[PDB]
RNA sequence: GGCUAUGUAGCUCAGUUGGUUAGAGCACCGCACUCAUAAUGCGGGGGUCACAAGUUCAAGUCUCGUCAUAGCCACCA
RNA sequence: GCUGGCGACCAUAGCAAGAGUGAACCACCUGAUCCCUUCCCGAACUCAGAAGUGAAACCUCUUAGCGCUGAUGGUAGUGUGGGAUUACCCAUGUGAGAGUAAGUCAUCGCCAGCU
RNA sequence: GAUGCAGUGUACCCGCGGCUAGACGGAAAGACCCCGUGAACCUUUACUGCAGCUUGACACUGAACUUUGAUUGAGGUUCUAACUCUGUCCCGUGAUCCGGGACGAGGACCGUGUCUGGUGGGUAGUUUGACUGGGGCGGUCUCCUCCUAAAGAGUAACGGAGGAGUACGAAGGUGCGCUCAGCGUGGUCGGAAAUCACGCGUAGAGUAUAAAGGCAAAAGCGCGCUUAACUGCGAGACCCACAAGUCGAGCAGGUACGAAAGUAGGUCUUAGUGAUCCGGUGGUUCUGUAUGGAAGGGCCAUCGCUCAACGGAUAAAAGGUACUCUGGGGAUAACAGGCUGAUACCGCCCAAGAGUUCAUAUCGACGGCGGUGUUUGGCACCUCGAUGUCGGCUCAUCUCAUCCUGGGGCUGAAGCAGGUCCCAAGGGUAUGGCUGUUCGCCAUUUAAAGAGGUACGCGAGCUGGGUUUAGAACGUCGUGA
RNA sequence: AUAGCACUCUGCAAACACGAAAGUGGACGUAUAGGGUGUGAUGCCUGCCCGGUGCUGGAAGGUUAAUUGAUGGGGUUAGCGUAAGCGAAGCUCUUGAUCGAAGCCCCAGUAAACGGCGGCCGGUCCUAAGGUAGCGAAAUUCCUUGUCGGG
RNA sequence: GAACCCACUGUCGUUGAAAAGCCAGGGGAUGACUUGUGGAUAGGGGUGAAAGGCUAAUCAAGCCUGGUGAUAGCUGGUUCUCCCCGAAAGCUAUUUAGGUAGCGCCUCGGACGAAUACCAUAGGGGGUAGAGCACUGUUUCGGCACCGAUGCAAACUCCGAAUACCUAUGAGUACUAUCCGGGAGACAGACUGCGGGUGCUAACGUCCGUAGUCAAGAG
RNA sequence: UAUAAUGGGUCAGCGACUUAUAUUCAGUAGCGAGGUUAACCGUAUAGGGGAGCCGUAGAGAAAUCGAGUCUUAAUAGGGCG
């Protein structure tokens, strides 16, 4: 069963958002550009535990 | 003892508005599981392909196209 | 959720913190002993030590995670 | 009047068979240098062209051969009122589907080139 | 299920002695059955407390030596002075209570207070769902697709059929590009069916998954680059008790893919889900109980429920009652009545055949049409402020589908007898053994020992053997009641 | 209920019961006694099973409470600082190393303790083990008014 | 086997002579016997050779007084007159099903009037009745999976009405629609005709859609 | 429901929508951008007593602003006014 994660930016400013990857067919930290709307630019976020 | 006894909840799916009536902007013409009527002028198509009015106007049946297709538009 | 302990052939018990450089007893199969048998004696086959990674001249033997199972304990959306 | 492009319309317009056109156009055609291409191939997409041909393909004409369109009349159903209860009948309004007679080898617009 | 309604028959007015067929007669707001988010008592490996029992720490509680484990701990042996004696002696005292004194035996134990873990039907408070052609047992309870559904929407049954409680960083976006399935031919292994080449009619393939509505600008199938599976919104509509749910052009910012006009706010769509409360995590120009901070709270984002009885009563819950009780219901079951007639019983139609030939003297397969209201049933209309009995006894009354007796037709009717059908209801129509029996079997009679209705006639006329209260036992079931 | 039988508990300030306690019964008794439980004169006797639950005896391994409080992380302010920020001590919020009993898990015994004494088609499988003597259509037998004999 | 103590069978009695008896029979009758007087044990307690027996004609928890006017989604009852209007027995949810809540239906007040309805014209979508075999299934007889004749279908469709439904304009007739507030009741329905599921093309059966009547309506 | 469903033998007397406080709506009276006192004092239904309450302004969780305010980077859009 997929499980939830949280991807989060790399700007520091602690945004962040959530979806589900299957950790059998994606064992490595999923890494992908996405909007942050506190500075108003395309950054990467990177997955950290959902917690 | 029965193995059947299920159904779903209604979907009130059909024809919102028929020829002749005006519309504005927005107006929801045909709900439609599948294309039964497809988008003709000033009608916009949703993702669940409902077709609704993009312009104030008049509504128009009609059938055309190679294929014998029914369009629905809306005439300024 | 916390703390412990196990998982070694065909079956079951060892080897347990380095240089493991995995054995023992029964299941078999063949041979020997006997007028014919057994017990016993000999030989062969039968695992690759739950796995995945890490330090290391030495890893089943140690550290990390993941499996399964067993025991005690804790759970006021 | 022939040719090309773009539309209107979507079988009375289509499919199938037979025949015809190289002046122009169109098509087949030559080559793989350069641009570009094939999970291999200049087959397709692309470039450089003019020795050939109207064979193929496309367009045009003929044919009711399949297909398609299709009356009039009757029948089935049916709203209202009445009479009956295997679900029919009367007054009044409405009226198919199938089948028959018959029809069909389309009809228009804009631009450009030729005789 | 009528003294009182309709039609009709009969009937002068009023007592007395008898009788019990009816007045669904009197008596007791049915005890059987169901319901109420009623009661009581009983049980237990239902839930949650408590008494009782027990464990360790601290306190009452002191002095000496010693032994042993990882500076501390645990252990042992002596001592008397706290403390104990339901042991002896003396006094108060004429006293087997009690107090004081002297001894003796124990002794830092036992025992008590506070805290703490275990056990705990001994005792206490409670819970133990609803639907339902009565209730129980079984099944079901939320979402999606089709039919029932009567050509707009909607529409029920314990009606007829199937699926869901997911998947995917590509199976999402974009630019460019491509057509399936089947068959017939030829061609190493290679065939019915692998892969290759060429023709023919054709959407019959595919669309992650069930079905339906769709799918050529393909919504089907490939390749390159990518993250729009964005942030702030949102004119206007659909649907709707609420709470919710659905579609959406367009505007601003950042972005991807295209030369470009442009396309993109997840996937052809419709299932893949859970309110509030209480808390956790990341941010924040909010608040901060004298003031400055902080704790705590607020706002934005997000996490924890098979709360599946799926609008979710608690954080936390099973059973018995024949020892029973109260409020209600003929809204709802068991008896008798009613409606119906599948079943049952009786009658008829056709007639393969059987009967030495011969369908019809007598039987009559395969099929068809009725009648009655006796059987087993279906429904739930009357009665739960009571219509109170399975057989026997006593006493009956009616029907005819006739058991005997009476009158006939036919016969595979010699006579005697029999078989079958028609007419006929005047009268008649067994006693015993066994069992509570009705029934049945048996013995022995008779001209015969008929079939049915009457609240399965008759208990305010009798009985009370059976069933169906309270006692007790066996087999079986349950941990137990 | 009973005489008879058996098991088990109790060493005396007895076990056990009543009571909040003081105290009282047991008993002015002392294991040939007293309490609880089952069976029920007498004759012949009383089979197998300790896997379950209970009771009795062990073990010092795992887990675990109160108490104890080692470390670590925050709040506050002297001071340092242009600043951001840094920041002792003292108070204070929190975390929880070590010590820690019984119980349970583990090992034996016990049925005149509560309980159990098979299934499937000669075998098989599974058990803790698969009914000994005696009796049997019985206060127990559905089928069933079993079958035979007597009356 | 008398007294005395019991209570096995039967008749009678049952508004009794009697709120447990009389009569005729029956059991024990020197013992675990019967009886007088005075004492002890008190309600989740006592006592019981054990029946849930007895504890003042009361016992699966005595009686009296207080909490107390316990609570009851249940049953009953609810008292003078006239005038106007006038329902529902549905949907959704509910430890809900004979209770309740929002909406639908009634009444009163205010606002506002033609925005409403009936009918006639004009515009519009459909997949039912019927029909058919072009798809999906199913059927019969010929010929060589296909061809020719022939049937059937709630979950088949190459087709396809009448009605119903939505919109616009218009004559006539009508106190019509709509909005804002006060007060409700009701959420057990029944039969008949038409279209159906279920049942047996049974039921005064049962469950829906649609119209009429009863409910709440006399002649 | 004539019902064979409930209740009443008859008469006379008694027998069931109340009271206090709060709140909302409708009438009616006073005053009117204002209206009104409570406890209390008081030879006491008068007269004093203005503390307090309702109306006159909204938006936002709040700090804050105010005919505006919240959301947002936004004077755009939108919600409440």
């Amino acid at each position: 069963m997929r499980d939830k994660i949280r991807l989060v930016s790399s700007a520091g400013t602690g945004y962040f958002y959530t979806t589900t990857k299957n950790k059998r067919t994606m064992p490595e930290k999923m890494e992908i550009k996405k909007f942050d709307p506190k500075i108003r630019q395309h950054v990467i976020f990177k997955e950290a535990k959902i917690k | 003892s029965t193995k059947n006894g299920r159904d779903s909840n209604p979907k009130m799916l059909g024809v919102k508005v028929y020829g002749g009536q005006t519309v504005t902007a927005g107006n929801i013409i045909v709900r439609q599981r599948g294309t039964e009527f497809h988008a003709g002028a000033n009608v916009g198509m949703g993702r669940d392909h409902t077709l609704f009015a993009t312009a104030d106007g008049v509504v128009k049946f009609e059938v055309k196209g190679q294929f014998g297709r029914r369009y629905v538009k809306v005439e300024t």
